[PDB]
RNA sequence: GGUGACCACGGGUGACGGGGAAUCAGGGUUCGAUUCCGGAGAGGGAGCCUGAGAAACGGCUACCACAUCCAAGGAAGGCAGCAGGCGCGCAAAUUACCCACUCCCGACCCGGGGAGGUAGUGACGAAAAAUAACAAUACAGGACUCUUUCGAGGCCCUGUAAUUGGAAUGAGUCCACUUUAAAUCCUUCCGCGAGGAUCCAUUGGAGGGCAAGUCUGGUGCCAGCAGCCGCGGUAAUUCCAGCUCCAA
C-alpha cells in the first residue's frame, strides 16, 4: 500500500522490494489459461469456443468501417487466419486479442 | 630457464628488446613498413574523388553484390575501394563526386564476406551518407 | 637569451611569498639589491598582501611616492626593492616600525617592534678582507660594508649595528651554546642553542642546533644567523618563538582556540 | 528604504591614502540589489559625513537574495578623493570626465607622426591631411 | 564493371510504407526512472 | 600566457560490465528508491565511497602510532562523523570499511526534506528543492545532491519567501484569484 | 696515442629535454608540439655594427629562393607576434574593446605595452542540473480476499489515458539595480509567462557473446545485415518497415 509504504519510508526502515515475473520484457503472445491450472486438472476435458454473437458483432463491426479480414488482422498484428477463426466460431478465446480487437473496431466483446 | 643473478639487467633487459621484435603488434607498430603500406598514412580518414562504381562478389557461402567504389584519394594519390553501406546507398553517389573515407572496423583488415575491402563511405559529397539515406538532407543541387 | 631578464612568472614566485594564482600572469620581480631574489620580500606585496593598506599596484606606486616607507632609515620610492630579513620598515606617519623576520614556518611575518628598537639591526658577517693601504673591511649578509672593524670579529659572526650611522655597536662569536636562527632550508625559521659544529673541508659544515623543547635539528653554516648571548635574544622574537608544533599539536591548539572563542 | 541596514566589518583607517577603507554589507531581504547612491548616503549618515568624499564598488549579492556585500572608502576632504583614487571612480559620479579617442585611431595618428621628420609644422599636421 | 549493379535499393524500394502513429509523448528524466522502477519492482 | 587553472577532474566511473543484470536491479532499486535522476548521480555516490576506502585501506596498512595514520585517520574519521554517516562510538578505520552507500545517499539534501515530513513522496521533495522552497540554516539552496551535516540538520526549513513560509502566493493563485475577481465584484 | 661486445663508430627517429599525462592490485606499458623551467630558431646559409649584454633579424651587409612598386634610371622586403587571407589537409576561433587588473619599460606618481586583461566563436573536455509534482474518478493488468474462478472492493498496487481541480515553478519576454574601464553573463528583483503543461529528448539496439519480440506486413542466397560466430533460395527471432520493449 503506498500510504503504508510512505509512512515507512520517513523513519526507520523495514521495507521490502522485490522484482515482478515478466519485468522489463515484452511477451508478444500473453497465455490465456493458468498452466498450474492446466497442468494439474485431469477431469474436465473441454475448451469452451467463442460464440456466435461474439462473431457477428465482429462481422458487422468490421464491415461498418470498410475494413477486411487482411486489414483488421494486419492493424491489429495478427495473422489472417486468428481473424477468421474468431469470426466463424472455430477458435478458442484470447482475452488479450480479444482487447485488441475491441480497440480496432470500437465495440464490446466481453 | 630464466638467468635469476642479482647483476644480470642488461642481459634481461636485452632479451627482452630482442624478443619483442618477435610479436605481430609490436613490429606492426615499429617497423614504419605497415604505416608506409597502407593509404591513409596513419590518418583515420580521407578523402578522395570516385573513380567508377563497382559490385564485389560477396566470399562463399553467402552470396551478393556488395556495391562498393573506386576512390582515389586526394593526398598520395592511391586508389582504394570503399563499401558504400545501406540498402540503396548506392544510388546517391554520383560519378566524380568527392566523398570521405573510414576504416571499416578491424584495423586494416578485410571485413565479412567482402573480399579485400578494408574502407567504406561516410559523407559522399559534403552531405552524410546517414543524413542522406534518413531522409534529413539532401544532395546540394 | 640574449641578456638578463625582467620579468617574474607568477607560478615561479617564492612559494613564502604566498602569491595566489588567477590573479595574474606575473609576478612583482624584485629588483638588485642587497637581498637575493628568493630571499627577500619586494615593497609591494609587504604593503599590500599582508598590511593591506593599498589594493592595487598604483596605490602602493603612489604611497611609495609620497616619501614616507623608510627601510633601514632611508627613504625607498621603489616598489619592488627587496626587503629581505632582519630589516626595519618605518612608515612613521602611522608609526609601526615593523622587523622582517621568519616566523616558524618559513614566511615573513608582520613583527611590530617598539620605537627604541628600530635604531639598530644585527647583521652577519660574510667577508674580512684587508683594503689597499692596509684597513680591514667587513662585508655583511646585506651588501654593508663596513670600515675599521673590531679585530676579533671574524667571518660567519654577526654584530650589532645602529642605522642611520651604519657604525658597529656589538658583536657575538659564533661559538657552541649561542642562540640562532635558520635563515635558509628546511628548518627556516626556527630558534635554538648551538651544540655542535662538524667541519668537512671542501664541503659544508653542518650545525648541530637544539631547541627550548630538546627537539635537536642540523642545517648547513650558511643557513645559521646568530641572534643572542647564550640564551637571550638581542631582538624581539615574533610570537612563537621559533618553536615549531608538530601538525598533531598544531591542531590540538587551534581545536582549543575555536572551543574558546566559539 | 525602510527595511535596508548597512554593515561594515574588517574597518581600518589608514593615514597613508587619508581614507578609511571597510567591507559593506547590505540587507535588503525582499527587494532588488541596493543602489549604490542610497547605500553611500546610508554611509553619510553612519560615519557623520557628506557624501562627496565615500567611493563604493564591487557589490555582489549572494544567492537567494538578502545579503550583499561589497567595499568602500570615506575620504578626509575632496581634494584627496581626486588626487588618489581611480579615475573611473571619478567618473562614476561625476567628477573626472575624459573624453579620449579609440585606441586604433591614436595608433595610427602615432604611426603616421612617425612617419614624417622632425619639422614641428609636419609633424603636427600629420593629422590634419588624411582627414 | 560486370552491370550486375543494376538493382541497388530494391527492396527499400518494394516495401510498402507505413506511416507513424501519433502516441504522446515519453516521460523523462526523473519521472522516467521513477516509472521504470514502479512496473519492475513493488 | 593566462591566468586560468585547468584544474578539474571526473566525479563518477562506470562499472567495468555493460548489462549485468543483478547491477542493474541493484542500482536501479536505489535509483526509484532515493528518487535519483539516472545511473550517474549512483556511480557518483559509490565512486566517493571508493576514494574514502581506498584512503582507509592505504592508512590502515601502516603501522600503528604512525604520526601520517593518526592524523589522517583522526581526520578522515572526523569528517565522516561531521556528515553523519559514522556514529561517534564507532571511531576505527574498520568501521569506515564497514559503510555503504545507502548510508551516503540519506544524508541528501532531498532525503532529509522527505524525512523530515516537510514534504511527502521523495519525487515531490526533489521538485520542491529545485523550485527555491527549501533553506538550510538561512541560504536558499536548490541542490537536491546537498549533503547535510549533523549541525546544519535541525535548521532545513522552508524559505521565508516561499508559499509555504512566508506570503506572496505564487502565479497560478495570484493569476486565479485576480480572475476571479475580475469576473466578480 | 685515444675509443670499443660493459655495444665504440655509423644509421634511423613520425626525437626538442624536464617538471609532468593516460592507464591502474603489485609490477608495468605508452604519451609529453602545448601556458612553468632550460634550449634552439626567426625563408636558407654566412658576416658584422652598436652596447654591460646580440653573432639581434618588428638592426645592418652579402649570396641563394620567393616576392612588391617603377615614368624602367632605381627603390623597398621577411606574421614560427595579435587578428586576418591563401594553400595544405581528417583536422583548429574575431582583420573586436581596454591599459581598469597583473606586471614590464622610460628622464618617469603623469607616457607606452595585440605582454596581459575583456568580450566574440567554441558538444576538445570537466562540474552542477529541468523536461513535472500532488489529488480523484474511469479502463484494463498483477500477488488479493469477501462464497470456490463467476458478482464485488471492506482491499492493495501498477499502469496507457489529449477525464478533471488547483496549486508550484523555471525556459523564455523584459523595467531597474548590481556587475565592469565601458559593457555582457551570472546574481537580486517589478510585470507577463504551462494541461496534449504541442514550452514535444535523443542516439543506438531487440539470435548468441550482451539488457531487450520467434509480434505483424514485405523481400525471397536478391536487396541487404553481420566487429566475430553467422542471417537471407516464397512461414526470416538477424534484411526493409510498423508496433512493442532494452541500454545510456
Ligand atoms: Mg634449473
Ligand atoms: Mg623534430
Ligand atoms: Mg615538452
Ligand atoms: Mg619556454
Ligand atoms: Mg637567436
Ligand atoms: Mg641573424
Ligand atoms: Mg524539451
Ligand atoms: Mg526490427
Amino acid at each position: 500500500s503506498k500510504q503504508a509504504i510512505l509512512a515507512a519510508q520517513r523513519r526507520g526502515e523495514d521495507v521490502e522490494t522485490s522484482k515482478k515475473w515478466a519485468a522489463g520484457q515484452n511477451k508478444q503472445h500473453s497465455i490465456t489459461k493458468n498452466t498450474a491450472k492446466l497442468d494439474r486438472e485431469t477431469e474436465e476435458l473441454h475448451h469452451d469456443r467463442v460464440t456466435l454473437e461474439v462473431g457477428k458483432v465482429i462481422q458487422q463491426g468490421r464491415q461498418s468501417k470498410g475494413l477486411t479480414q487482411k486489414d483488421l488482422a494486419t492493424k491489429i498484428n495478427e495473422k489472417p487466419q486468428v481473424i477468421a477463426d474468431y469470426e466463424s466460431g472455430r477458435a478458442i478465446p484470447n482475452n488479450q486479442v480479444l482487447g485488441k480487437i475491441e480497440r480496432a473496431i470500437g465495440l464490446k466483446l466481453r | 630457464g630464466k638467468c635469476r643473478g642479482l647483476r644480470t639487467a642488461r642481459k634481461l633487459r636485452s632479451h627482452r628488446r630482442d624478443q619483442k621484435w618477435h610479436d605481430k603488434q609490436y613490429k606492426k607498430a615499429h617497423l614504419g613498413t605497415a604505416l608506409k603500406a597502407n593509404p591513409f598514412g596513419g590518418a583515420s580518414h580521407a578523402k578522395g574523388i570516385v573513380l567508377e562504381k563497382v559490385g564485389v562478389e560477396a566470399k562463399q557461402p553467402n552470396s551478393a553484390i556488395r556495391k562498393c567504389v573506386r576512390v582515389q584519394l586526394i593526398k598520395n594519390g592511391k586508389k582504394i575501394t570503399a563499401f558504400v553501406p545501406n540498402d540503396g546507398c548506392l544510388n546517391f553517389i554520383e560519378e566524380n563526386d568527392e566523398v570521405l573515407v573510414a576504416g571499416f572496423g578491424r584495423k586494416g583488415h578485410a571485413v565479412g564476406d567482402i573480399p579485400g575491402v578494408r574502407f567504406k563511405v561516410v559523407k559522399v559529397a559534403n552531405v552524410s551518407l546517414l543524413a542522406l539515406y534518413k531522409g534529413k538532407k539532401e544532395r546540394p543541387r | 637569451a640574449r641578456g638578463p631578464k625582467k620579468h617574474l612568472k607568477r607560478v615561479a614566485a617564492p612559494k613564502h611569498w604566498m602569491l595566489d594564482k588567477l590573479t595574474g600572469v606575473f609576478a612583482p620581480r624584485p629588483s638588485t639589491g642587497p637581498h637575493k631574489l628568493r630571499e627577500c620580500l619586494p615593497l609591494i606585496i609587504f604593503l599590500r598582501n599582508r598590511l593591506k593598506y593599498a589594493l592595487t599596484g598604483d596605490e602602493v606606486k603612489k604611497i611609495c611616492m609620497q616619501r614616507f616607507i623608510k627601510i633601514d632609515g632611508k627613504v625607498r620610492t621603489d616598489i619592488t626593492y627587496p626587503a629581505g630579513f632582519m630589516d626595519v620598515i618605518s612608515i612613521d606617519k602611522t608609526g609601526e616600525n615593523f622587523r622582517l623576520i621568519y616566523d616558524t614556518k618559513g614566511r615573513f611575518a608582520v613583527h611590530r617592534i617598539t620605537p627604541e628598537e628600530a635604531k639598530y639591526k644585527l647583521c652577519k658577517v660574510r667577508k674580512i678582507f684587508v683594503g689597499t693601504k692596509g684597513i680591514p673591511h667587513l662585508v655583511t649578509h646585506d651588501a654593508r660594508t663596513i670600515r675599521y672593524p673590531d679585530p676579533l670579529i671574524k667571518v660567519n659572526d654577526t654584530i650589532q649595528i645602529d642605522l642611520e650611522t651604519g657604525k658597529i655597536t656589538d658583536f657575538i662569536k659564533f661559538d657552541t651554546g649561542n642562540l640562532c636562527m635558520v635563515t635558509g632550508g628546511a628548518n627556516l625559521g626556527r630558534i635554538g642553542v648551538i651544540t655542535n659544529r662538524e667541519r668537512h673541508p671542501g664541503s659544508f659544515d653542518v650545525v648541530h642546533v637544539k631547541d627550548a623543547n630538546g627537539n635537536s635539528f642540523a642545517t648547513r653554516l650558511s643557513n645559521i644567523f646568530v641572534i643572542g648571548k647564550g640564551n637571550k635574544p638581542w631582538i624581539s622574537l615574533p610570537r612563537g618563538k621559533g618553536i615549531r608544533l608538530t601538525i598533531a599539536e598544531e591542531r590540538d591548539k587551534r581545536l582549543a582556540a575555536k572551543q574558546s572563542s566559539g | 528604504n525602510d527595511t535596508v541596514t548597512i554593515r561594515t566589518r574588517k574597518f581600518m583607517t589608514n593615514r597613508l591614502l587619508q581614507r578609511k577603507q571597510m567591507v559593506i554589507d547590505v540587507l535588503h531581504p525582499g527587494k532588488a540589489t541596493v543602489p549604490k547612491t542610497e547605500i553611500r548616503e546610508k554611509l553619510a549618515k553612519m560615519y557623520k559625513t557628506t557624501p562627496d568624499v565615500i567611493f563604493v564598488f564591487g557589490f555582489r549579492t549572494h544567492f537567494g537574495g538578502g545579503k550583499t556585500t561589497g567595499f568602500g572608502m570615506i575620504y578626509d576632504s575632496l581634494d584627496y578623493a581626486k588626487k588618489n583614487e581611480p579615475k573611473h571612480r571619478l567618473a562614476r559620479h561625476g567628477l573626472y570626465e575624459k573624453k579620449k579617442t579609440s585606441r586604433k585611431q591614436r595608433k595610427e595618428r602615432k604611426n603616421r607622426m612617425k612617419k614624417v621628420r622632425g619639422t614641428a609644422k609636419a609633424n603636427v599636421g600629420a593629422g590634419k591631411k588624411p582627414k | 564493371v560486370h552491370g550486375s549493379l543494376a538493382r541497388a535499393g530494391k527492396v527499400r524500394g518494394q516495401t510498402p510504407k507505413v506511416a507513424k502513429q501519433e502516441k504522446k509523448k515519453k516521460k523523462t528524466g526523473r519521472a522516467k526512472r521513477r516509472m521504470q522502477y514502479n512496473r519492475r519492482f513493488v | 600566457p593566462v591566468a586560468r587553472s585547468w584544474v578539474c577532474r571526473k566525479t563518477y566511473v562506470t562499472p567495468r560490465r555493460p548489462f549485468e543484470k543483478s547491477r542493474l536491479d541493484q542500482e536501479l532499486k536505489l535509483i526509484g528508491e532515493y528518487g535519483l535522476r539516472n545511473k550517474r548521480e549512483v556511480w557518483r555516490v559509490k565512486f566517493t565511497l571508493a576514494k574514502i576506502r581506498k584512503a582507509a585501506r592505504e592508512l590502515l596498512t601502516l603501522d600503528e602510532k604512525d604520526p601520517r595514520r593518526l592524523f589522517e585517520g583522526n581526520a578522515l574519521l572526523r569528517r565522516l562523523v561531521r556528515i553523519g554517516v559514522l556514529d561517534e562510538g564507532k571511531m576505527k578505520l574498520d568501521y569506515i570499511l564497514g559503510l555503504k552507500i545507502e548510508d551516503f545517499l540519506e544524508r541528501r539534501l532531498q532525503t532529509q526534506v522527505f524525512k523530515l515530513g516537510l514534504a511527502k513522496s521523495i519525487h515531490h521533495a526533489r521538485v520542491l528543492i529545485r523550485q527555491r522552497h527549501i533553506r538550510v540554516r538561512k541560504q536558499v539552496v536548490n541542490i537536491p545532491s546537498f549533503i547535510v551535516r549533523l549541525d546544519s540538520q535541525k535548521h532545513i526549513d522552508f524559505s521565508l519567501r516561499s508559499p509555504y513560509g512566508g506570503g506572496r502566493p505564487g502565479r497560478v493563485k495570484r493569476k486565479n484569484a485576480k480572475k476571479g475577481q475580475g469576473g466578480a465584484g
